[PDB]
């Protein structure tokens, strides 16, 4: 005897991300094997972690994968990230164009500082995370009073500045598609001037990349706004 | 691993239902 | 151990250059009774269980790669030729058989050519196109001339019409998907070979179906110097494997 | 390497056997007879020769009919020295042929991929089949089947302004109703004989000898009547497939 | 009470390779027994091992199920297949007549020689298989720098030549569908001339077949361009 | 939760022969008591072993439960059936009649004979089956040569005889659909004439009737062309 | 063996889903 069904209201309905699968028509198929291959990964998230360049605009406005210092203590920032995925300088780093394919994020970022400069130069950064709620900071004593960590220049090519993850929710969006703005800013400040001998170029290039720290993690998969790249 | 979640997800067997993976050596 | 005999009732194959016997479908004529008659079959009859030999054609230069000859079954022992083992076929509805042969043909080492000689089940030996009927001719019936090959192995149609092709279509090519062996002028003279009983039945109203064939074909055509005997027959030895008969009845006037 | 072709076989070779080399083999099932002639394939189509209300009557139209034979061999209505008798039911013939002056379409119905390869002498199966509606319109119609050499019982109306197809004990389908435009079935191995010659029977048909030789009686899975106002497109399955004494296939013609 | 159900989007749809069974209308029916019968088989790969004939074209250009050979080393190559199933001399062969119901294959060919020339005759070959990278071959010292072996023509009559399968992928298409046209190329050239005695004829007849190695595959069962024999 | 389902394209579809049941609109309802009916049977087949009259044909043409003898040896036969189910002599009898609906039939037809002429008649007949191949018999002694069984008048009224189930197919068609006419014949002759004394009907009739002899079956059911009773 | 990959297979029974395989001996 036949099973007596209810149909429901839905029918004939089809979902793009249906959690199931549909029919088969030409099985036993067997997938070429590929048993030799190397560098394979199974979680987008890696590729986040992996330090790539920040943008860094110029006068003419053109970009750089670094910013310049020199034996002076400029009185503004030297250079200064918007912590927030959606933001431009990162426009296009590994992190963001991962990030742009997700609704929320968690978790910290890490900014990757390499200098360039000729070994006898010296010096030292100050470099700093600032919190939302009392605006945006104008000078390095400012910025010294919320997180921060100061660079010293010497045998160490590089420096690892981690972002905190400081904020009300549990998670925040990746996009700027209305308004609140962001979630604070990173700033990069002279500590003391670049210091050298003569015979040296007097203007050093510092390397800036971005990636998501340990703590970092995406979710909800979905679409970024259309484009064309230029 | 993928976007599957339904229980009794069997009905057409394995081996139709997917390509069948081998390993050359 | 190119040296054989086959003895069979009061006759006996005799050959110095086998190349041995190839058992098509692997397997042989048992001389079971078909599960489909309930009368009590008539079978083991050594007069009729032994080797006719008889003379199949003459091989010339003339022959070219894919001329060949047809021989049907049981048809070509029915009469005659066919001694006890026709005269008893002739007086049955029903025959189950199998079969065993040997071709015969020799030459010299100073002579070249090669023969495909072979057996296969429902294979076309209708001779021509009744005019009128829209039906072959002597289908039952051995060629008695070299049957030359078709260009474009496409059968024949009976409608007097030309175009795409016909269910009787033998495509050459492929031959030697047939059990079967090859008869190599500077390799040996005698061929042999055996088939079990295949059907679209049980048992066989023989009367009107060959259902089996033996074939022999040209590969290599036949060349020899000037001096060189020229005269080259082939022959063969046929015999009915395990006969087995059913239905017995007033004769069948084949004549 | 060195062998003997004269006694009807050979070493069957891998490159590990001449050389310094070795076998590369893997696993793989898709060649086989059962699996792959167990996939659905067109043999013809069927074209109503009249309403679901009435008593049906062979009829051909632009070589379409309103009845068909089961078999994967080429058929259709008996051919005569005068032209094929088209007020009749079809039956297997021994050719294929153009309708008309070009190639194509086929004055014939029949599995033309099962005839260009078919590398074997006899076969058996079960078979299905399906019937799939070639129009758009809310469908009403009557299938009718049966076993090979059963009466065609094409008699008349019993019952008034109903289908005649419809009247008999015979397996009878009816389909009715927007949406409803397919049907599909399995019939069995239905022939009297153990297995069926995939492509030539060496015997005549008639005690007598002198009728249709090449082809064998009742080698067939019965057939297909139609009746209503949808035409549709005929396909058949071979459901667990047999296979018997090997055998060449149809030709390939070379390039010029 | 009633089974709800949830009706996919693609319903009422009819799949010519759908991997399930139909309604029976005929039931208990006996399939007339045929254990009486021999000779069957379940695997279309074995009809490509059983070896069949290559179409050997003429000046005239027409067909022999074999070439010729006498005493002389004909500077060019005596004949020359081109390992691929599409390959016209094996048009007409039970291995590619099965090979273009597939769509792809793997492992070894086997090309079949038998000598038919008269006892009296003797004389060498040489069999070459060529892969591709450096061109087809044009002189039998080139060909003797890929794969071969050597032919000696005495009592036993006959030759099995495996052409290896070497290659990048794990399959190989069976098709000329576009163009990468082959996979290589077999040569067979003479090494020694036929010789023989007087009173024997001079031009000796080889005849060849083709079929598929022990290695060998077919796979995904599909249809080739439809034809019309001649 | 609803089950998501493929909905078979050959939906609404109805089927005369569906191996299945339907919806059930009275439930419950007893079905009269019928405990005490006799006479019951559950097989088809066995109407068929009930042997019944076959009708003999007379000159002006009108039927007869039998035949008839006499003091004399017919050069021809005296009756003649075909061993054909669709066979008409047999045309009424429940044998043929449960035959009609079914396909095909395999096994012995039983020819039953009872002598009704005077207890003073003697005499002996010969009863012959012929197989087809050769023609149907046209003399006692070709018949002779095939299936044949001798007769005896005497204290036992009757005569079964076995027409022997000999053919190539393990089943046979039940009907002339087309044309392969025949399975051979049943014929029946005088061995010696009826011999008797002054004083007794010189013209003995012979009942004929016919039916499934043990081995017998049919099969897969179907529908005759449909007719009309005269 | 053939192109069958449903789990669920039975619904309809064997013997009716299919043709009969007897031997006649």
């Amino acid at each position: 005897s036949p099973i007596a069904v209810t149909v429901r209201e839905h029918k004939g309905c089809f979902y793009s991300t249906n959690p199931d699968t549909t029919v088969p028509i030409y099985g036993k198929t067997i997938s070429t094997p590929n048993d030799y291959m190397c560098g394979e990964f199974s979680d987008l998230l890696e590729l986040c972690k992996l330090p790539t360049f920040l943008g860094n605009p110029n006068s003419n406005n053109k970009r750089y994968p670094y910013f310049s210092a020199t034996n002076s203590v400029p009185t503004t920032s030297l250079v200064d990230y918007q912590v927030a995925l959606s933001c431009s300088c990162m426009c296009n780093s590994m992190l963001a164009a991962v990030a742009r394919n997700f609704n929320q994020y968690r978790g910290s970022l890490n900014f990757l500082f390499v200098f360039t400069g000729a070994a006898m130069v010296k010096g030292k950064f100050l470099i700093a995370y600032t919190p939302p709620g009392a605006g945006k900071p104008t000078t390095r004593d400012q910025a010294m009073q919320a997180t921060y960590a100061i660079w010293d220049l010497g045998l160490n090519s590089s420096f690892v500045f981690t972002a905190p993850f400081i904020s009300p929710t549990h998670y925040r969006q990746t996009s700027y598609t209305s308004a609140a703005s962001v979630d604070g800013w990173v700033t990069v400040w002279q500590l003391t001037p670049l210091t050298y001998p003569s015979g040296t170029p007097v203007n050093s290039d510092i390397l800036t990349l971005v990636s998501a720290g340990d703590d970092f993690t995406l979710r909800m998969p979905i679409s970024p706004t259309k484009w064309v790249p230029q | 691993s993928g976007n599957e979640g339904v229980i009794i997800n069997n009905f057409y067997s394995n081996q139709y239902q997917n390509s069948i993976d081998l390993s050359a050596s | 151990d190119r040296v054989a005999s086959d003895k069979a009732g009061n006759s006996a194959t005799n050959t110095q250059s086998t190349v041995g016997r190839l058992c098509g479908y692997g397997e042989a004529h048992h001389g079971e009774h078909p599960a489909s008659c309930a009368d009590t079959a008539t079978d083991k009859v050594l007069a009729a269980e032994r080797y006719y030999t008889i003379d199949l054609a003459s091989w010339t230069t003339t022959q070219e790669a894919f001329s060949h000859i047809r021989i049907p079954l049981p048809h070509v022992l029915a009469g005659e030729d066919g001694g006890v083992f026709g005269a008893t076929l002739r007086r049955h509805y029903l025959c189950k058989t199998g079969w065993r042969v040997q071709v015969q043909c020799n030459a010299s080492q100073f002579h070249a050519g090669s023969l495909l000689v072979f057996m296969a089940p429902e294979f076309y030996t209708g001779k021509g196109t009744k005019t009128g009927d829209m039906e072959p001719t002597d289908p039952f019936t051995m060629d008695t001339t070299w049957r030359a090959p078709q260009g474009a192995p496409t059968g024949y149609r009976y409608d007097s019409r030309t175009g795409f092709f016909a269910m009787n279509h033998q495509n050459q090519w492929q031959w030697t998907v047939y059990p079967h062996q090859i008869l190599n002028l500077r390799t040996n003279t005698t061929v042999d070979l055996e088939v079990p009983y295949v059907n679209i039945a049980p048992t066989s109203s023989w009367t009107q179906h060959a259902n089996w064939t033996l074939v022999v074909a040209v590969f290599s055509p036949l060349q020899y110097a000037s001096g060189s005997s020229s005269d080259v027959q082939i022959t063969a030895s046929i015999q009915p494997v395990n006969p087995v008969f059913n239905g017995l009845r007033h004769e069948t006037v084949i004549a | 390497g060195s062998d003997n072709a004269e006694k009807g076989k050979v070493s069957n070779d891998d490159a590990s056997v001449d050389f310094v080399a070795e076998p590369v083999k893997l696993p793989e099932n898709q060649t086989r007879v059962a699996f792959f002639y167990d996939r659905a394939v067109p043999i013809g189509m069927l074209r109503p020769g009249q309403n679901i209300e009435s008593t049906f009557v062979y009829q051909e139209n632009d070589l379409r009919l309103n009845c068909l034979l089961l078999t994967p061999l080429p058929s259709f209505c008996p051919d005569s020295t005068s032209g094929p008798v088209k007020t009749k039911a079809p039956v297997q013939w021994r050719w294929v042929r153009s309708g008309g002056t070009t190639n194509f379409p086929l004055m014939t119905k029949q599995d033309y991929a099962f005839l260009c390869f078919s590398p074997f002498t006899y076969y058996k199966c079960d078979l299905e089949v399906t019937v799939s509606a070639l129009g758009t319109d809310t469908v009403a119609s009557v299938l009718r089947w049966a076993p090979t050499g059963a009466p065609a019982d094409v008699t008349d109306q019993l019952i008034g302004y109903t289908p005649s197809l419809g009247e008999t004990r015979n397996p009878h389908m009816w389909l009715v109703g927007a949406g409803n435009t397919q049907i599909s079935f399995v019939v069995p191995y239905n022939s009297p004989l153990s297995v069926l010659p995939a492509a030539w029977f060496n015997g005549w048909s008639d005690f007598g000898n002198t009728k249709d030789f090449g082809v064998a009686p009742n080698a067939d899975f019965g057939r297909l009547w139609i009746q209503g106002n949808t035409s549709a497109s005929v396909r058949i399955r071979y459901k667990k497939m047999k296979v018997f004494c090997p055998r060449p296939t149809l030709f390939f013609p070379w390039p010029v």
